[PDB]
Order: structure tokens, then C-alpha cells, then sequence
């Protein structure tokens, strides 16, 4: 009679049907992903339509039961998730326009494109031809031209579209309870109710700012090194006291400066840490790249996958007549029908991505006993952190030497450790300030603080100071760099990257502490040690039944993210980093611009 | 009739041959007053629920074994026999029942009863169909496949 048991008697009635419908929708999605045909996408859209409609009735059904008689965390979560994720607050006149603007944004990001300078020949998209030049092709003129051509062909017309989408999404957000659309993305880590684990969405921004301030001392030295190397390479434009031109960051928007690392090489006599050659040497194929990964997972206590998984997993791009997508994606079809769709042929990056996907699959497998609506224990930050830490632990040279990917002759001298630690730093600290700036800027935009006519003004004001990167061309309000992004156009959060950046280091230090491994955080090999694997499996099977802060306290200890694992992980790097950076100007000139 | 249990061994590679009151190896050297055989199909994860004293979803509502049980329980996999891509909805099982079921008794009913407080008198608040089907598919893993 009490609503507490009425909620569960309603739940178990539709739980099986919801599981079946989700399985069918995922089946249609995987079919279209494997089979690129009009009927396959039609089946995707139809199955998604049934699932969304069922969520539409489920929202009202959940709203039927009051939430003031609910005390179970499981029942509370299950009832609340369907209330908002299967309903919308915007009326038809506004919801239809919001959906249309989202579709047009995605289309303009995809269809809208630029190519070779002043040539009506065969063209290429951003990642194939433009972001490729921005990433690896080290050429000032080409990168400088593309950095504005892509935005004038995509972000220019998307700027009014992005503004209208921001207004519409804010209209949707502020209606029920939120204060902005950024409150939606800040709710991925909000914790309330349970004693000893409480959080506020406003305090998350303060935590991100504090982490940025903590990384600032390292990031300014990294900026000094990058500016010195750029001045050595291109003294024509880069000043020894200014910022870094955005095009000279190994990408269009600076996140992973791996090619910029090549110019900023600490030691030219770096030994071989590459096992890509060893893949050919030791006869590595698609199956083995996952087989030794499974062996490593078993050695740490994580059970392998079933043969049915391997008989439904696509480890190699089909090509031929039925083309597919080579983008790494691990698939959980439902009811123990895990799949995959990615490529692993001859490279060490294939090995790392295999560990990434295997960690994700094991994490999803662990909480299989949890209820379907509680299968959302895959916290995006925690999920990506686990995927990254598994590859980080398996990438240690000790594990490769033991397996056979490397040899005992090669040693971890100062040159080697400095080289790979600084290579990882150029991708981690390379993206940390930019990620923080983007998150804060989009939060303020969705809050309405940034004027619609001064988006780029505030963007560059923060870029020159917070990021220490100044635009190589006088970019202005006409274009929109964020609008020309895949995640933004598809309306995807980016706080996931910033959270996982510290979450992975917290997980790594927790694993090394639990296993009592002897060695630094940059050489932590826990292959044959499963002691930390037991606690890792406990956290994996916890699922969405306990707050993520509680799991972090049980494993790491600190409820909030901490930079100290990053600090002592980079300390051997920091020793050499200090010497080569105090010589140059630690600061940068915000007023100075690369375009003279 | 002459009861030969040898034909049962080679019929199928059974993975569960629990025998309670009689050791299986002596089954060929005994005589019984009467023999009863019952057949049904369930999912893998419910296989453990077929035992005396054991309490679960299936035992409490569908098939309850008395404690004084002297027979044998045999279960073998039949995934490839009754797996279809569309969904094997032809098989049905009771999703939930109002009251406990007496051992060695069966209930055939589909009346939509009120599983709440206010009398439903039809489909509505907390009033649901007692039965519920399931779509077995060949791509399913162990635990969601037909078992005889
Ligand atoms: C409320 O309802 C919404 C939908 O209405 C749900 O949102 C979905 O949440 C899931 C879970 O996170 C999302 O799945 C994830 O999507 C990520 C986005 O990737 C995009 O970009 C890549 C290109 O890089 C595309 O290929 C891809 O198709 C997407 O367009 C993925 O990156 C995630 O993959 C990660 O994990 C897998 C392991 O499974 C790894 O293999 C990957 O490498 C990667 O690390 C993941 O697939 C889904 O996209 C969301 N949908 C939408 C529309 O946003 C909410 O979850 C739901 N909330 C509840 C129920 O509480
Ligand atoms: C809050 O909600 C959760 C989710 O339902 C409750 O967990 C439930 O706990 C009971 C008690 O153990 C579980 O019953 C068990 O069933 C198995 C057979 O499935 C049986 O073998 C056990 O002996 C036991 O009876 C129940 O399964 C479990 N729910 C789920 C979905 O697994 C929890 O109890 C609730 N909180 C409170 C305070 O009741
Ligand atoms: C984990 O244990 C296994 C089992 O001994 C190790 O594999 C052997 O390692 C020795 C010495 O490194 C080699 O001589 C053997 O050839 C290896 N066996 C096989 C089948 O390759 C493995 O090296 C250990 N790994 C770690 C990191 O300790």
C-alpha cells in the first residue's frame, strides 16, 4: 500500500520490457554501424523512436508516484532518472526549434568544410586533411591558413546558430530547476543526502579553478619551453616574451601537443620505447593484441570475456563492400552480448587502445548484477580514467620486457624517463588549461554572463592569460571556434576530459599504494600483482549503488580530485623541466600577437 | 515397462545431474512403484532454483519442490534448438504472483489483478498481466538462453 513498495511493484513490471527494448535499440544501432545502408539507419531511428516513446510514458508513470515516500537510494535513482531523461519541458514550438538547431549544427559541422588554399580540386574534411595538417604537418603558413579557413567555412555561419542554440538550451534548462545548461553537465558529479559525501555544483567550478591554479606553475614552464623551441624554429613571428600561436600546438585547438613534442625534444639520443616494430617482429595480429591484454587482466584478477564476445566483436575494419567505422568503440549490446568495433593491426597504439577498450568492457561487466536502471555506474570520468590507467600500467617497459614486446637490454636512463614523461606532459598539461578555459567559458555562456557580441573577446582574453595562447590570426566575433567542434555541435560535455585527467592519476596512485609496488608512478608495473586488483574489482562492481565520492574514499582516500598524483608522477620529469625553463621568460605577453 | 536409463546418458551432454534419494550409478539396478516425469524450459540463471528448500522467484511462484524429494533433476543446454533473431516470445512465464504456490501444484491464470492499494478493476495503476514473455535470441550469452 505504501508508495515505497508500489514503486518497486511498478518497476519490476517494466524492467524486463525496458531491457528488451534497450537491447533491440542497441542491436539496430550496431547493425547500422556494421552495415551502412538506408534500411539499417531506418531501423536505428525506428528502434530509437520506440525506446524514446517508452521513456515518454515512463516519465509520466514515474511522476505518478510521489518521491516523498521514497528513502531507498536505488528506488530514488530509478524513479528520478526516468522523470527527466524521458521527458522534455520545452513546448512544441520551442522543442522543435531546439531539435532543428541541433540537427543543423551537426550538419554544418559535418557538411560544411574547407580544403586546399585556392584550388577547386578534391577536398578533405577537418580530421582527414585540415586537422591532419594542424596536427603533424609542421608548416607555419598551412596551419595558419587552415586555422581560419575551417572556422570561416564552419564556425562563421555556425556562430548565429550557436548563439540561438545557447539561448534555446538555456530556455530548456531554467524551466524545471536548473539555472543554466551548464548545471546539467555539472550534475554528473553532484552528491547529496548521504552523510560524509555532499557536494555543490557551484563548488565544482571552484575546484576546477583551484586545479588550474595548481597546474599553473608547471604549465608556465612548459609554455616557456614551447615558446623557446618555437622561437628557435620560427623566429619570424614568435616573440621570446609572448604567448604561443594557436596553430603551432600540434592541432587546431591545443589539446594533445604530441607533434609539438617532437620539436621540443629533450634528448636526441632517446632509446627505443616503441614496440610497434615488435608487433611485426613477434607476429602480433588483431586477436593477440587483445589476448595478451586479457592475460594481463587475468593476472590482476579481472576475468576474461566469453567466446561469444569474440564471435560477435569486430576487431578489424571490414572494408571490402560493407564499409564501417574504424573509430575505437567498445559495444555492450545487452544481456551479456558485449561487442567491439575498432582496428588493431601493427601498432603500439593498437595495444594501448585494446587495453582501453578491455578496461571499459570489464568495468561494464563487473556491475552486471546491478539493476538495469542502475547500470549507469559508468561514471564518464571514472570510466575513462579506468580505461586510461589500464593502458598506462600496461605501457610500462617492465611489462613489455616480461611479455617480450621490449628487451632487458634497453634501460630506463634519464634520457628515456625525461622523454616519455615530457611527451605525456605535452598532452596532459597541454590540454588542462585549454579544457578549463573551455569549460568555464561555456558555463558562463550558458549562464548568459558572456555577451553574445563579445564571445570571442572573452575567449581570447582568457586564452592570452589563463591559457597563454594567442590567436595567430586576428580572430574576432564573426566566427566561432567552439561552434566548429564535434562535441559542441553534437551538444557534448567536455568536463569529462578535465575530470578524468586527475581521476586517472588518482586511480594509478591508489593502485600502486594498494599493490605496494616498488617504483615511481611513471614505472608502476602491477602485471602479476592482483592485490590492488581486488579493490579495483570491488570498485568496478560497486556500480551506481554508492556515490562515486564514497568509492574514491575507499580506493584513493580523497573525496575530491587531487593533483598530487600528477605532481609526484611528473617529479622526475620536473627535475629536468626546472633547469630548461627558468632561462626563458616564465610569463607571456597577452598584448603581443603572432601576426606582427 | 522396462525402464532403461542408459539411453538418457548418450541423448545429450547434460551439465546438471543432481540426484537426492538415489545414487545415479545404481539407477539401473532398482525397481519403483510409480514414476513421474515433468518437463519445462527456463532460463539459465534460474536453474539453481530447482532444488528442495531453495527459495527464489521461480520456486515461490511457478514450481516448488517438496523437502521430502527422492527423485533426480536433469538440465541440459538447448540454445541452438529454440533461438530466433526475432524473439522466442512463444514461451511464457509468470512475472509475479500474489500468493505463494503449494509444492507440486500449478496455476493457469492470466487475470490482471491489482498489485497495489486502490482496486484497479482493469489495466492501470499497479495492475499488470501476471504472465510475461521473453525474446530468446541466438546472440545471447549464457544465462539468457533456453535450457531444457
Ligand atoms: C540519459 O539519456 C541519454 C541519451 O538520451 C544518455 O546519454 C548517453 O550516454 C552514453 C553513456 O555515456 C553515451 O555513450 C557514450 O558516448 C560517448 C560519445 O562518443 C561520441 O563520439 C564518438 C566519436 O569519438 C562517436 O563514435 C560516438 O558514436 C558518439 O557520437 C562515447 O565516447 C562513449 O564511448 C566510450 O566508452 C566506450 C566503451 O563503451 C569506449 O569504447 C570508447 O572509446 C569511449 O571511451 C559512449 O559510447 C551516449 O553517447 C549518450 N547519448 C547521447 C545522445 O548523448 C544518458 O546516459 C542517460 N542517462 C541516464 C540513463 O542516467
Ligand atoms: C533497496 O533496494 C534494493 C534493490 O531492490 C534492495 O535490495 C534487495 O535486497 C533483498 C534482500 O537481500 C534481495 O532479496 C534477495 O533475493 C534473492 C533472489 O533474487 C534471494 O536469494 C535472497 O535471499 C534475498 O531474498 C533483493 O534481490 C534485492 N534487490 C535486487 C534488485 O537485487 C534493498 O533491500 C532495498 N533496501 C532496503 C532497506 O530494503
Ligand atoms: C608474470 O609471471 C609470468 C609467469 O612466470 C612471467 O612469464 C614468464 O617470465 C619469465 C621471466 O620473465 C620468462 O622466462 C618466461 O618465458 C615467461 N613465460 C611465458 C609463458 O612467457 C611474466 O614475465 C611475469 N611478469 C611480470 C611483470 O612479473
Amino acid at each position: 500500500s505504501t508508495i515505497e513498495e508500489q514503486a518497486k511493484t511498478f518497476l519490476d513490471k517494466f524492467n524486463h520490457e525496458a531491457e528488451d527494448l534497450f537491447y533491440q535499440s542497441s542491436l539496430a544501432s550496431w547493425n547500422y554501424n556494421t552495415n551502412i545502408t538506408e534500411e539499417n539507419v531506418q531501423n536505428m531511428n525506428n528502434a530509437g523512436d520506440k525506446w524514446s516513446a517508452f521513456l515518454k510514458e515512463q516519465s509520466t508513470l514515474a511522476q505518478m508516484y510521489p518521491l516523498q515516500e521514497i528513502q531507498n537510494l536505488t528506488v530514488k535513482l530509478q524513479l528520478q532518472a526516468l522523470q527527466q531523461n524521458g521527458s522534455s519541458v520545452l513546448s512544441e514550438d520551442k522543442s522543435k526549434r531546439l531539435n532543428t538547431i541541433l540537427n543543423t549544427m551537426s550538419t554544418i559541422y559535418s557538411t560544411g568544410k574547407v580544403c586546399n588554399p585556392d584550388n577547386p580540386q578534391e577536398c578533405l574534411l577537418l580530421e582527414p586533411g585540415l586537422n591532419e595538417i594542424m596536427a603533424n604537418s609542421l608548416d607555419y603558413n598551412e596551419r595558419l591558413w587552415a586555422w581560419e579557413s575551417w572556422r570561416s567555412e564552419v564556425g562563421k555561419q555556425l556562430r548565429p546558430l550557436y548563439e540561438e542554440y545557447v539561448v534555446l538550451k538555456n530556455e530548456m534548462a531554467r524551466a524545471n530547476h536548473y539555472e543554466d545548461y551548464g548545471d546539467y553537465w555539472r550534475g554528473d558529479y553532484e552528491v547529496n543526502g548521504v552523510d560524509g559525501y555532499d557536494y555543490s555544483r557551484g563548488q565544482l567550478i571552484e575546484d576546477v579553478e583551484h586545479t588550474f591554479e595548481e597546474i599553473k606553475p608547471l604549465y608556465e614552464h612548459l609554455h616557456a619551453y614551447v615558446r623557446a623551441k618555437l622561437m628557435n624554429a620560427y623566429p619570424s613571428y614568435i616573440s621570446p616574451i609572448g604567448c604561443l600561436p594557436a596553430h603551432l600546438l600540434g592541432d587546431m585547438w591545443g589539446r594533445f601537443w604530441t607533434n609539438l613534442y617532437s620539436l621540443t625534444v629533450p634528448f636526441g639520443q632517446k632509446p627505443n620505447i616503441d614496440v610497434t616494430d615488435a608487433m611485426v617482429d613477434q607476429a602480433w595480429d588483431a586477436q593477440r593484441i587483445f589476448k595478451e591484454a586479457e592475460k594481463f587482466f587475468v593476472s590482476v584478477g579481472l576475468p576474461n570475456m566469453t567466446q561469444g564476445f569474440w564471435e560477435n566483436s569486430m576487431l578489424t575494419d571490414p572494408g571490402n563492400v560493407q564499409k564501417a567505422v574504424c573509430h575505437p568503440t567498445a559495444w555492450d549490446l545487452g544481456k551479456g552480448d558485449f561487442r567491439i568495433l575498432m582496428c588493431t593491426k601493427v601498432t603500439m597504439d593498437d595495444f594501448l587502445t585494446a587495453h582501453h577498450e578491455m578496461g571499459h568492457i570489464q568495468y561494464d561487466m563487473a556491475y552486471a548484477a546491478q539493476p538495469f536502471l542502475l547500470r549507469n555506474g559508468a561514471n564518464e570520468g571514472f570510466h575513462e580514467a579506468v580505461g586510461e590507467i589500464m593502458s598506462l600500467s600496461a605501457a610500462t617497459p617492465k611489462h613489455l620486457k616480461s611479455i617480450g614486446l621490449l628487451s632487458p637490454d634497453f634501460q630506463e636512463d634519464n634520457e628515456t624517463e625525461i622523454n616519455f614523461l615530457l611527451k605525456q606532459a605535452l598532452t596532459i598539461v597541454g590540454t588542462l588549461p585549454f579544457t578549463y578555459m573551455l569549460e568555464k567559458w561555456r558555463w558562463m555562456v550558458f549562464k548568459g554572463e558572456i555577451p553574445k557580441d563579445q564571445w570571442m573577446k572573452k575567449w581570447w582574453e582568457m586564452k592570452r592569460e589563463i591559457v597563454g595562447v594567442v590567436e595567430p590570426v586576428p580572430h574576432d566575433e564573426t566566427y566561432c571556434d567552439p561552434a566548429s567542434l564535434f562535441h559542441v555541435s553534437n551538444d557534448y560535455s567536455f568536463i569529462r576530459y578535465y575530470t578524468r585527467t586527475l581521476y586517472q592519476f588518482q586511480f594509478q596512485e591508489a593502485l600502486c599504494q594498494a599493490a605496494k609496488h616498488e617504483g615511481p608512478l611513471h614505472k608502476c608495473d602491477i602485471s602479476n600483482s592482483t592485490e590492488a586488483g581486488q579493490k579495483l574489482f570491488n570498485m568496478l562492481r560497486l556500480g551506481k549503488s554508492e556515490p562515486w565520492t564514497l568509492a574514491l574514499e575507499n580506493v584513493v582516500g580523497a573525496k575530491n580530485m587531487n593533483v598530487r598524483p600528477l605532481l609526484n608522477y611528473f617529479e622526475p620529469l620536473f627535475t629536468w623541466l626546472k633547469d630548461q625553463n627558468k632561462n626563458s621568460f616564465v610569463g607571456w605577453s597577452t598584448d603581443w600577437s603572432p601576426y606582427a | 515397462c522396462v525402464a532403461d536409463y542408459s539411453v538418457l546418458y548418450n541423448f545429450a551432454p547434460f551439465f546438471a545431474f543432481k540426484c537426492y534419494g538415489v545414487s545415479p550409478t545404481k539407477l539401473n539396478d532398482l525397481c519403483f512403484t510409480n514414476v513421474y516425469a515433468d518437463s519445462f524450459v527456463i532460463k539459465g540463471n534460474e536453474v539453481s532454483q530447482i532444488a528442495p528448500g531453495q527459495t527464489g522467484n521461480i520456486a515461490d511462484y511457478n514450481y516448488k519442490l517438496p523437502d521430502d524429494f527422492t527423485g533426480c533433476v536433469i538440465a541440459w543446454n538447448s540454445n541452438k534448438l529454440d533461438s530466433k533473431h526475432s524473439g522466442n516470445y512463444d514461451y511464457w512465464y509468470r512475472l509475479f504472483r500474489k500468493s505463494k504456490l503449494k509444492p507440486f501444484e500449478r496455476d493457469i491464470s492470466t487475470e490482471i489483478y491489482q498489485a497495489g492499494n486502490k482496486p484497479c478493476k482493469g489495466k492501470g495503476p499497479n495492475c499488470y498481466f501476471p504472465l510475461q514473455s521473453y525474446g530468446f535470441r541466438p546472440t545471447y550469452g549464457v544465462g539468457h538462453q533456453p535450457y531444457r
